[PDB]
RNA sequence: UGCUUGGACUACAUAUGGUUGAGGGUUGUA
RNA sequence: AACUCUAAGCGGUGGAUCACUCGGCUCAUGGGUCGAUGAAGAACGCAGCAAACUGUGCGUCAUCGUGUGAACUGCAGGACACAUGAACAUCGACAUUUUGAACGCAUAUCGCAGUCCAUGCUG
RNA sequence: UUAUAUACAACCUCAACUCAUAUGGGACUACCCCCUGAAUUUAAGCAUAUUAAUUAGGGGAGGAAAAGAAACUAACAAGGAUUUUCUUAGUAGCGGCGAGCGAAAAGAAAACAGUUCAGCACUAAGUCACUUUGUCUAUAUGGCAAAUGUGAGAUGCAGUGUA
RNA sequence: GGAAGACCGAAACAGUUCUGACGUGCAAAUCGAUUGUCAGAAUUGAGUAUAGGGGCGAAAGACCAAUCGAACCAUCUAGUA
RNA sequence: GGUAUGCGUAGAAGUGUUUGGCGUAAGCCUGCAUGGAGCUGCCAUUGGUACAGAUCUUGGUGGAUAGUAGCAAAUAAUCGAAUGAGAGCCUUGGAGGACUGAAGUGGAGAAGGGUUUCGUGUGAACAGUGGUUGAUCACGAGUUAGUCGGUCCUAAGUUCAAGGCGAAAGCGAAAAUUUUCAAGUAAAACAUAAUUUUGAACGAAAGGGAAUACGGUUCCAAUUCCGUAACCUGUUGAGUAUCCGUUUGUUAUUAAAUAUGGGCCUCGUGCUCAUCCU
RNA sequence: UGAAAAUUUAUGGUGGGGACACGCAAACUUCUCAACAGGCCGUACCAAUAUCCGCAGCUGGUCUCCAAGGUGAAGAGUCU
RNA sequence: UUGAUCAAAGUAUCACGAGU
């Protein structure tokens, strides 16, 4: 899951994360949460484990 | 419903995010006038139309 | 930690700026997690105090990319627009006052021979 | 080459030059 | 003792009297300040716990320099980087999302473009 | 160079440009400016009068705006640019001579500032603006020459000369 | 053999007589019995025109946002008696 | 504005009053009880100056009634268990009676609603009766797409380039006249050639129209998420009729060769004839 | 006498480009087949005797979609 | 007598050539 900014064009996150994680994307999906915020919704690559991902971030 | 626009989608985010009652502590400034609110929204009893 | 003074930081270079700024905003993003996530503090508050320090770096980096433009772009005319001197409206575009002192030839004879005179007529 | 990501750009009426000009308009040199 | 009539005491619905007024309108002297470099009005996004009023514009409740010279405060927490400035006010520096007189074609559509370099992958 | 059979050079009207380089619609309005012009009301009614050369009227300005240097007065022992105030005066005339309207030079007071255009004769374009290159500096759409580089300029630029 | 603005009838609509049920309602017009058309001059959701002394009217001065022989909203409006 | 060496936290203004009194009368003087910061008397002036009234404006509040009017349409609810301070309900879950009758009081779509949907927690107004659950608050989450759809096309029509008129704003307008008011078109000198009339755009989640569905899945979401199974549009890449008579394979018959012939010539080796599918 | 137009096929067409036969092939090839992305936002729920408008949770007007057993002419009307 | 035709052939003299 994410929070962004309210340009979020589907690439900038396919440009973002691997920009600051190094983390392949491969399906960015987006809504819109009515309150004004973009929650967005990207999946992982294979070698790439999510419980990795966020305790390497600090994200319990 | 579902079927909105660009405007009438950020534009009920503060038709929504204005009805909150009173922040739960800011009655204790100094000069406390705010009881509860003025803006406060039921959706029976109030229309939103602008 | 210590606050930046902007004073400082005007001897600083633009790629140690970057690395300047870069060391901040990534560090900044981990703070956001204890503002969702309820970090160990009460409040890791310092994300009021590292957003003023972020502010003032971008306009010192500006500053210099400012003051290196205003220096090169001397000595023409068709000068940049952000760069023309935003004054006012009713005396920019209305006849320049270098320019609209340039009295005449024939009312500059009539101020050449018989000038004003500072006497005080009285018995 | 095409993709996506940045920027700069790209109103109309309009004034004085600049360039390229269009004219069984008006002649001239042939 | 019921009840109804009548005075005062006393409790009770009430907000009038008088006082008090960080406000109103009137009186008069001062000064020229209205945008193609983006005004006026709006929409939003705002901040630690925040809806407003007020402040702003991705640098988002403030901002460089300046001045004066220690705090804002319900609270937590950071400061004392006063001593090389707290917090104010001043304010010249830089900034100015979104829309107007829309300076792309254009709005019950965040939709359709078009040119050119830059920057990543095609390759 | 035109049996509507070609060039080139001008000219003349006249285009097109993601050219260069720059000026403008808009906001406000009390005051101000050129505009458009209605009505209850008053006449004991109403129709010309009145409300009024008035509220919307909207196009335009500014710290001033418009006016202003008389094609005026007055007719006298003369005066003398424009604007506001006192008075001329609620008088002159306009008026269904109804209701009601309505000035004015002249008299005194503030302030005071007078002059370029056109057009004989003014008598070597002696003009003006861009351009580029330097002078000189300055947050100048800048000062000095130059190539006399353009073009504007005789279909007239300049100086002197104006009720 | 299935044509006609043909008939009795249902959700679609209309609104007749009861002058019946409440008439400080269920309501600033509705409920309940009753009655008419019902394969076209039919019924209708959206888009778009039409404008205040006019729009529109298979014509009653109906209808124009609970207002219609002129609306509706601020002024000249403390308009006159 | 003048005035009384004016009283005032040792109680000043109004508020009550079964204390006492003065006037003909309007009105004061006075005692006590609240009350907490300012007030009156003579004489000059004076302003928005004293109220029972205006079908008067505004704000409390009566009798009737503060318990009367009436909360009567849609068949009709019921014992037992919970829990709860407390239940005819709703709040459940156990039975089991009857309704809604598939042109439903049922399942999902439009306009309009705008956080109601969901869990968790609950005290008072809120639910014309209660309330333990609620379309109320408190507090948390919650709407994923190349294929569903807006997006393109155009419909009646907005009159929306400057020909025009108006004092200007703007025009209850088939703006068909507006140097070229051409989209242009791989283009050729020497207005590229006959060509294009209105130049522009909006206008339909009901018309036109790239292409998909199936199974399960959460506290609420699914032609979207995973599992699995296709397609479209665009781009790029690889293979893909296409090697002949003859003779390299093969003695030739044959075979790579999509089907080779031809005259000549020593056969032809030479020569000639040629494939933009059968 | 029963809309337009975006997009689209095939055909016609003069030119023009392919185009050797001892082959090497090639083919916006309208064939087979592999990599490659496809942005933007709208999605929860009521959808009306309790979320609409009816000053209100009010018998009131609200666009269509699916639509069963029996009796029976039947989408009647009674009944599960 | 419900097809159909556009996009120069012909001609002439020059280019009367270039390559060769």
């Amino acid at each position: 899951v994410f929070l962004t900014h309210l340009r979020a064009n589907k690439n900038h996150v396919r440009a973002a994360v691997r920009k600051l994680y190094d983390i392949k994307v491969a399906k960015v999906n987006v809504l819109i949460r009515p309150d004004g915020q973009k929650k967005a919704y990207v999946r992982l690559a294979r070698d790439y484990d999510a419980l990795d991902i966020a305790n390497k971030i600090g994200i319990i | 419903a579902a079927h909105k626009s660009f405007r009438i989608k950020q534009k009920l985010a503060k038709k929504l995010k204005q009805n909150r009652s009173v922040p739960q502590w800011v009655r204790l400034r100094t000069g406390n006038t705010i009881r509860y609110n003025a803006k406060r929204r039921h959706w029976r009893r109030t229309k939103l139309k602008l | 930690m210590v606050k930046v003074k902007c004073s400082e930081l005007r001897i600083k270079d633009k790629k140690e700026l970057t690395k300047q700024l870069d060391e901040l905003k990534n560090e900044l993003l981990s703070l956001r997690v204890a503002k969702v996530t309820g970090g160990a503090p009460s409040k890791l508050s310092k994300i009021r105090v590292v957003r003023k320090a972020i502010a003032r770096v971008y306009i010192v980096m500006h500053q210099k990319q400012k003051e290196n433009l205003r220096k090169v772009f001397k000595n023409k005319k068709y000068k940049p627009l952000d760069l023309r001197k935003k004054k006012t409206r009713a005396i920019r575009k209305a006849l320049s006052p270098r320019d609209a002192n340039r009295k005449t030839l024939k009312e500059i004879r009539k101020r050449s021979v018989f000038p004003q005179r500072k006497f005080a007529v009285k018995a």
